[PDB]
C-alpha cells in the first residue's frame, strides 16, 4: 500500500511532465528539448505485430549535434549511469563486432558461438554512442539494422540465426567543422547522409552565443559546481510503472 | 637453531607492550591502544612496526628475527589470546569471551624497515621478512585451499576429520569402528571438507621488476589492480619462482623543513625567486614559469578534477624541449612521450582475455601508466588522429572507454599532459589568424587551459642579454627543496574559493566573452589555475588576487592584448596620439585636483587613489614648477 502510494504521488498530479522534465540531468543547466527527448526515448512506444505478422518498432532514437563547448556528453553519462540497463562507448574506440555481436570459436567444440556486443547488451535498454559522426561509415551501417528492426541478423561461418536488438540508440556528435559554420544551413553542417538521419525519431542542434545574460547565469551554475522535485531515485520507480501501459 | 627463546621473546614483547612511548608525545601508545583492542570485535591487530625501530630492544628483537618470523607471529597469537582472557576475566573489566577464547589471531606488523632491495636478495635471505614497495597490476579469481578433510566410510558410513599439517595429506587405512574393520574403505567427500581463500597478485616492484604476490585468508581481495603498495611479509624461492609471502600490505620530514619552507613562503620575492630557481638554462619567460609551475602544483580534486594541460607553440627554436626534458626528471616521475611515436595502444593501453583469470587484463599504456602524475608529449601536432581521439575522453573526464570484440570496458587515466607544438609552416606566421597558425582543429584546441605563443624577436640588445646570460653559464633553491615544497604544497593545503573572488570570475569571464572563441572551457582555467595559485600561496583559500593573477596569466599566454580583435593577428611592436590625450586631460585633473582641497599640496598616493579608481605626469609639472 505505501508503495503503490508513493509510486501514485509521481502519476496522479496535474504537472507531473514539466516535473520530470525539470529533473533528468539536473547538473546541466538548461537544454531543455534534450532533457524532454531523453524522457520520452526512456519510454518508449509500444511494438505492435501486424496480424500479417510484420512487426512494428517501438523504441525511439535520438542524435544530438553541438559545438565542441555545449556539454553533449554529460547527457550520455547521466543516462547510463540512470538507465537500468545502459552501454557507454566511444565513437572511434568501438567497431562493427563490437557493437553487434562477435563470432568466435567456442568453447568444448570446434563449432561457432555468438558473443554479445554493445548492442546485444542493455538489450531493452539505451545504448549511449559518444562522438558518432567520428564513427567510420563501414561500422555505422551495422547500427541501422538494431535501429530500424531491433534485430541483428548474422549469416557468417556456420551462424544464421537472428538474434532480438531491442534498444534504443543514444548518440553525440559534432559539426563537420567542430565549429557550427552558422554562416550555411543545417544541410551543409553535417556529414551524415539521409538514410542515418530518417532513423532517428528526435533530433536536435544546439548552438552557443554571446548574449550577456545566458552566459552570466551559464557562468554562475558551472562556477557553482565546482564550488558545491523528484529524486532520480524516484524516476526509476515511476517508469517501472510508466512502461507497462498501451496506448 | 632458532633465534627465538619462546620465554625470553614473549617476556620482552610484553615489556615492550607496557612501556612503549615515541620519545602530547608523552603517553603511552599501547597501554592506551589495549583497551581499544578489547573493545574491538576485529580478529587481528596491526602492530606498529616502526616502533621496533624507535626502540633498542625491539631493533635487536628484529635483527634477531629477520630468519624467524613465524615462530614471533605464533608465539605473538597466543599472547594475544592471554592478554584477552587477562584484561576481560583476571582484571574483570569485561565478560565477553566465548568467541575470542575459541578463535584463533594474528597480528601483522606493517612498517618494518626496508631490506637491500629486491635484486640484491641472497639464496640464504630466502624465508627472511622483508619490506618491499611497488605498484599492483592484476589479481587472480579466489582459490581455495584445502584445510580440512571429510572422510567417509564407503561401507558403514562412518564419518572421520582429518586435516593437512605441512602440505600433507594422510589418507586413513582402515574404518575406526570397532565392528567395520574394513581396510582402505575410507572416501573423501568433495563438498563436505573445509577450504580457504589463495589468491595470486601481480606487482610491479621497485627495490629501495615485477614480483607475483601470494595472499592467503582476509588479505584476498584487499589489492586490486593500480593499487599503490608497500609490502612486509616473506621473500620466497622454493624446489625455485620468486614470490612474496605477505603478512602486511599497505595502501599507501623535519620541523626545519617546515621551518625552511615557512621562510620561503613568506619572502616577497616568492613567484620570482620560484621562476628563477626552476630552470636556470631558460632565460626569463616569466609567464611561462609561472604557468609550468601551476600545472605542478594542480588544483583542487573534488567529487572535478584538477590536471592542468599547457600547449607551447612558441617558435620551432626557443628552449621548449628542454624545458619539458627536464620537467620528466624534477617532477615526481611520470612517463615522457612524443605524439609521432606514440599509438592510440600505446598510450591507452592493450586489453585482453585470460584463460588462468577468466577476466580482462591489461598492458597498461604511457597514458595511463601517468595516472596521479605528468606526462610530456612532445610533436603534439604530429599525433596520428586516432590517437588524438583518445585525448578527447581524457580531457573531458579523465576515462577511457573500449567497447571492441568480446571486451567492454573503460578505465582511468587520470594525468597532467604538458605538450608542445611547433606552429604550421617553418615559423610563426602573424600575418595568419592566431587559429590558423596552430595545427590543432578547434574541438582539441579548444580545451586546453594555457596556450603560450613564445616567439622569437630579432633584436640585437635582447639578444645580448640573452648571449651573456648563455656563454658564462657553462665555464669551469636547490632540486631537493623544489621538490620537498612541491610535494608539501599538494599535501595539505585545499583552498576554497571565496565570495569575492567568485564575483570577479563572471565580469572576467564576460569581457573574454564580448569581444568575440572564448568558449567555456576556458572557463574551467579560470577556477583550476586559481586554486593552484592559491596552493602555491599555501593560502587556505582562493584570493581575488589570486583570481586576478590568473586571469592575467590566460590572457598573457594568450596574448589577446596584442592580438587583433577583427583578423586574430599579432602586433609586431607589442608615443601616441591617444597617449597625449590620456596624459594631458589626467595632467588637466590632477592640477585641478590638487588645489581644489583645502590644502596646497597633498601624499601622492592618496592623489593616486583618488584619481585612479600618474607619475609621468607629476613628474613634468615639477619640471614645469607647479
Ligand atoms: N549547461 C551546462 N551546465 C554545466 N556544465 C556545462 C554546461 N555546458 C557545458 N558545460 C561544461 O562544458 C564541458 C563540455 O564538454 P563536452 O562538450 O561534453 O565535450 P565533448 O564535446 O568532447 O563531449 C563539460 O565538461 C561541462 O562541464
Ligand atoms: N633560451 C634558451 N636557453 C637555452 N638554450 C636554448 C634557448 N633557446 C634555444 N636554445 C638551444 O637551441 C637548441 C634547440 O632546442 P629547441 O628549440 O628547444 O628544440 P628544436 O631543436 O626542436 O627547435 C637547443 O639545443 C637549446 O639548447
Ligand atoms: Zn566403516
Amino acid at each position: 500500500s505505501d508503495e503503490i502510494n508513493e509510486l501514485k504521488e509521481m502519476v496522479k498530479d496535474e504537472h507531473i511532465y514539466d516535473k520530470l522534465v525539470r529533473s533528468i540531468a539536473p547538473a546541466v543547466f538548461g537544454h531543455e528539448a534534450v532533457k524532454k527527448g531523453i524522457l520520452l526515448q526512456m519510454l518508449g512506444g509500444v511494438h505492435k505485430s501486424t496480424v500479417e505478422g510484420i512487426k512494428l518498432r517501438g523504441d525511439i532514437n535520438i542524435c544530438v549535434v553541438g559545438d565542441p563547448s555545449t556539454s553533449k556528453s554529460q547527457f550520455l553519462k547521466y543516462v547510463v549511469g540512470f538507465a537500468p540497463r545502459s552501454v557507454y562507448t566511444s565513437g572511434k574506440a568501438s567497431s562493427a563486432a563490437g557493437l553487434t555481436a562477435a563470432v568466435v570459436r567456442d568453447e568444448e567444440g570446434g563449432d561457432y558461438t555468438i558473443e554479445a556486443g554493445a548492442l546485444m547488451l542493455a538489450d531493452n535498454g539505451i545504448c549511449c554512442i559518444d562522438e558518432f559522426d567520428k564513427m567510420d561509415i563501414s561500422d555505422q551501417v551495422a547500427i541501422h539494422e538494431a535501429m530500424e528492426q531491433q534485430t541483428i541478423s548474422i549469416a557468417k561461418a556456420g551462424i544464421h540465426a537472428t538474434l532480438n536488438a531491442r534498444t534504443s540508440i543514444l548518440a553525440a556528435a559534432n559539426p563537420v567543422g567542430g565549429r557550427y559554420n552558422r554562416k550555411l544551413s543545417l544541410r551543409g553542417n553535417l556529414n551524415m547522409t539521409a538514410p542515418i538521419m530518417s532513423r532517428f525519431d528526435l533530433f536536435f542542434v544546439i548552438l552557443d552565443d554571446c548574449n550577456e545574460k545566458i552566459d552570466t547565469e551559464l557562468a554562475s551554475h558551472i562556477v557553482d559546481l565546482h564550488m558545491k522535485p523528484f529524486s532520480a531515485e524516484q524516476l526509476r520507480r515511476y517508469i517501472k510503472y510508466a512502461r507497462t501501459f498501451k496506448p | 637453531g632458532t633465534n627465538v627463546s619462546i620465554q625470553e621473546c614473549t617476556t620482552n614483547f610484553r615489556n615492550f607492550l607496557m612501556s612503549f612511548k615515541y620519545k602530547t608525545d608523552e603517553e603511552l601508545y599501547y597501554i592506551k591502544q589495549l583497551n581499544e583492542m578489547r573493545e574491538l570485535g576485529t580478529s587481528n591487530l596491526n602492530l606498529d612496526a616502526r616502533n621496533l625501530l624507535a626502540y633498542k630492544q625491539t631493533e635487536d628483537l628484529y635483527h634477531q628475527l629477520l630468519n624467524y618470523p613465524q615462530e614471533v607471529i605464533s608465539i605473538m597469537d597466543q599472547t594475544i589470546k592471554d592478554c584477552m582472557v587477562s584484561l576481560i576475566v583476571d582484571n574483570n573489566l569485561d565478560y565477553d569471551l566465548d568467541e575470542i577464547e575459541t578463535k584463533f589471531y594474528k597480528v601483522r606488523p606493517y612498517n618494518v624497515g626496508s631490506c637491500k632491495g629486491m635484486r640484491e636478495l641472497n639464496p640464504n635471505d630466502i624465508d627472511k621478512l622483508i619490506n618491499l614497495k611497488g605498484l599492483v597490476l592484476r589479481s587472480t579469481p579466489v582459490i581455495p585451499d584445502m584445510k580440512v578433510a571429510f572422510f567417509k566410510c564407503n561401507v558403514c558410513d562412518h564419518t572421520m576429520a582429518v586435516e593437512i599439517d605441512r602440505g600433507v595429506i594422510q589418507e586413513p587405512a582402515r574404518c575406526e569402528r570397532i565392528d567395520c574393520n574394513e581396510p582402505n574403505s575410507m572416501s573423501l567427500i568433495h563438498n563436505r571438507c573445509s577450504f580457504a581463500d589463495k589468491q595470486v597478485i601481480k606487482l610491479q616492484e621497485t627495490p629501495d621488476h615485477s614480483i607475483s604476490l601470494c595472499v592467503y585468508d582476509e588479505l584476498v581481495d584487499s589489492c586490486r589492480a593500480g593499487d599503490r603498495i608497500e609490502v612486509t611479509g616473506t621473500f620466497r624461492s622454493i624446489p625455485y619462482k620468486t614470490y612474496v609471502d605477505v603478512v602486511h600490505v599497505k595502501k599507501v620530514i623535519t620541523d626545519q623543513d617546515l621551518a625552511k619552507i615557512r621562510e620561503v613562503a613568506a619572502r616577497e620575492d616568492l613567484y620570482s625567486l620560484l621562476a628563477r630557481s626552476i630552470a636556470p638554462s631558460i632565460y626569463e619567460l616569466e609567464d611561462v614559469k609561472k604557468g609550468i609551475l601551476l600545472q605542478l602544483f594542480g588544483g583542487t580534486n573534488k567529487t572535478y578534477r584538477g590536471d592542468i594541460n599547457i600547449l607551447l607553440c612558441g617558435d620551432p627554436s626557443t628552449s621548449k624541449s628542454q624545458i619539458l626534458q627536464y620537467v620528466h626528471k624534477i617532477t615526481p616521475r611520470g612517463v615522457y612521450t612524443s605524439g609521432k611515436g606514440s599509438s592510440a595502444v600505446g598510450l591507452t593501453a592493450y586489453i585482453t582475455r585470460d584463460v588462468d583469470t577468466k577476466q580482462l587484463v591489461l598492458e597498461s599504456g604511457a597514458l595511463v601508466l601517468s595516472d596521479g602524475g605528468v606526462c610530456c608529449i612532445d610533436e603534439f601536432d604530429k599525433m596520428s588522429d586516432s590517437t588524438r581521439s583518445v585525448l578527447h575522453e581524457v580531457m573531458e573526464q579523465q576515462t577511457i572507454s573500449i567497447a571492441k570484440a568480446g571486451i567492454i570496458t573503460t578505465l582511468n587515466a587520470r594525468s597532467s599532459i604538458l605538450a608542445s607544438a611547433n606552429p604550421i609552416g617553418s615559423r610563426y606566421n602573424p600575418n595568419l589568424p592566431v587559429t590558423e597558425n596552430i595545427d590543432l582543429p578547434p574541438p582539441l584546441l579548444s580545451r586546453f587551459d594555457l596556450v603560450y605563443l613564445v616567439l622569437d624577436k630579432v633584436d640585437e640588445k635582447n639578444d645580448r642579454e640573452l648571449a651573456k646570460h648563455l656563454t658564462n653559464l657553462y665555464l669551469e633553491l636547490p632540486v631537493e627543496f623544489l621538490t620537498m615544497y612541491i610535494s608539501y604544497a599538494k599535501e595539505h593545503i585545499h583552498p576554497i574559493i571565496t565570495e569575492a573572488a567568485k564575483t570577479e570570475l563572471v565580469r572576467a569571464y564576460v569581457g573574454m566573452r564580448k569581444m568575440g572563441t572564448a568558449t567555456t572551457r576556458q572557463l574551467e582555467s579560470m577556477i583550476r589555475l586559481a586554486e593552484a595559485h592559491a596552493k602555491m600561496k599555501l593560502k587556505n583559500v582562493v584570493e581575488l588576487e589570486d583570481v586576478q593573477e590568473a586571469v592575467r596569466l590566460i590572457r598573457s599566454a594568450i596574448k589577446d592584448y596584442a592580438t587583433d580583435p577583427k583578423t586574430g593577428k599579432i602586433d609586431m611592436n607589442l608615443k601616441s596620439v591617444i597617449q597625449r590625450k590620456l596624459q594631458e586631460d589626467l595632467s588637466r585633473e590632477i592640477m585641478n585636483v590638487l588645489k581644489d582641497q583645502a590644502s596646497d599640496s597633498m601624499s601622492f598616493n592618496e592623489l593616486i587613489k583618488q584619481i585612479n579608481e600618474i607619475q609621468e605626469a607629476l613628474s613634468r609639472l615639477q619640471q614645469e614648477d607647479k
